[PDB]
């Protein structure tokens, strides 16, 4: 069989980039050739694999992980990144060997009042470790004095929600990314090309 | 900038029930919480509601007799509050926080709230 490409771009609910989700795509053929060819995405790079010769190269097992953020923030998802994205929501290492897609949601991600559902961390105690996925709602103490119970000052909600207007900016427009990371270990027979 | 405007105070018995609510000067995607001016200590956290209308929070001594929700489309906040106790006697604020900051930048003149027993 090949494939899930509709159950993971197709989508129709995507996560949130402090809470996102994985899809793990082993034991099938997957050709990239339809991805490629399609004009919608507005980034498609690649870390330590060739573009175009993704469809002939074959790999033990693809991680998915979806995601959406800022268009500014797009910038942020690579490795050895800094910022507000990279440091405490989403973060890839620097031996990194895999893809990075991203393409324009604002039509499909945005109301007419705007859409304040997608959220993203901008707090926390040190930076995560690379595919760490932290979803704790524990509010954060910035100051010295301690709070144990909640909101004041320099005792801070961890989150916060995008503003996603249609007249917004194209740098405050949302986008939906997905990250590839590929794996290799002694058995290799699993997942391969056409 | 971002103005805010409270209303539905008064005075209550012990027991019963108060509906604040809060206007917001067309501010979008900003935390909102309710805060409380008590004699003895005095501007204290009370409430907590995400712009999207999750990630809500409250405190522990008055958890389960407030309630916070929003009406985004409608442009206001409204504050539940059941079981009153004199305890509870205080002006009650209505602040938004910065999207960069979250320190609650923008906030109301606030209206005043008394139980007696
Ligand atoms: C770093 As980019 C916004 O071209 O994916
Ligand atoms: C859940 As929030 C801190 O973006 O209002």
């Amino acid at each position: 069989n090949l494939c899930p490409f509709g159950e993971v771009f197709n989508a129709t609910r995507f996560a949130s980039v402090y809470a996102w989700n994985r899809k793990r795509i082993s034991n099938c053929v997957a050709d990239y050739s339809v991805l490629y060819n399609s004009a919608s995405f507005s980034t498609f790079k690649c870390y330590g694999v060739s573009p175009t010769k993704l469809n002939d190269l074959c790999f033990t097992n693809v991680y998915a992980d979806s995601f959406v953020i800022r268009g500014d923030e797009v910038r942020q998802i690579a490795p050895g990144q800094t910022g507000k994205i990279a440091d405490y929501n989403y973060k890839l290492p620097d031996d990194f060997t895999g893809c990075v897609i991203a393409w324009n949601s604002n039509n499909l991600d945005s109301k007419v009042g705007g859409n304040y559902n997608y959220l993203y961390r901008l707090f926390r105690k040190s930076n995560l470790k690379p595919f760490e996925r932290d979803i704790s709602t524990e509010i954060y103490q910035a100051g010295s004095t301690p709070c144990n119970g909640v909101e004041g000052f320099n005792c801070y909600f961890p989150l916060q929600s995008y503003g996603f207007q249609p007249t917004n900016g194209v740098g405050y427009q949302p986008y939906r990314v997905v990250v590839l990371s590929f794996e290799l270990l002694h058995a290799p027979a699993t997942v391969c090309g056409p | 900038q971002v103005q805010l405007v409270e209303s539905g105070g008064g005075l209550v018995q012990a027991g019963g029930s108060l509906r604040l609510s809060c206007a917001v000067s067309g501010a979008g995607a900003h935390r909102v919480g309710w805060f409380r001016r008590a004699p003895g200590k005095e501007r204290e956290f009370v409430a907590a509601i995400g712009a999207s209308g999750g990630m809500t929070n409250y405190l522990d001594s008055v958890k389960g007799r407030f309630t916070i929700s929003r009406d985004n489309a409608k442009n206001t906040i409204y504050l539940q509050m059941n079981s009153l106790k004199p305890q509870d006697t205080a002006v009650y604020y209505c602040a938004a926080r910065d999207i960069e900051t979250a320190e609650y930048i923008y906030w109301g003149q606030g209206t005043q709230v008394t139980v007696s027993s």
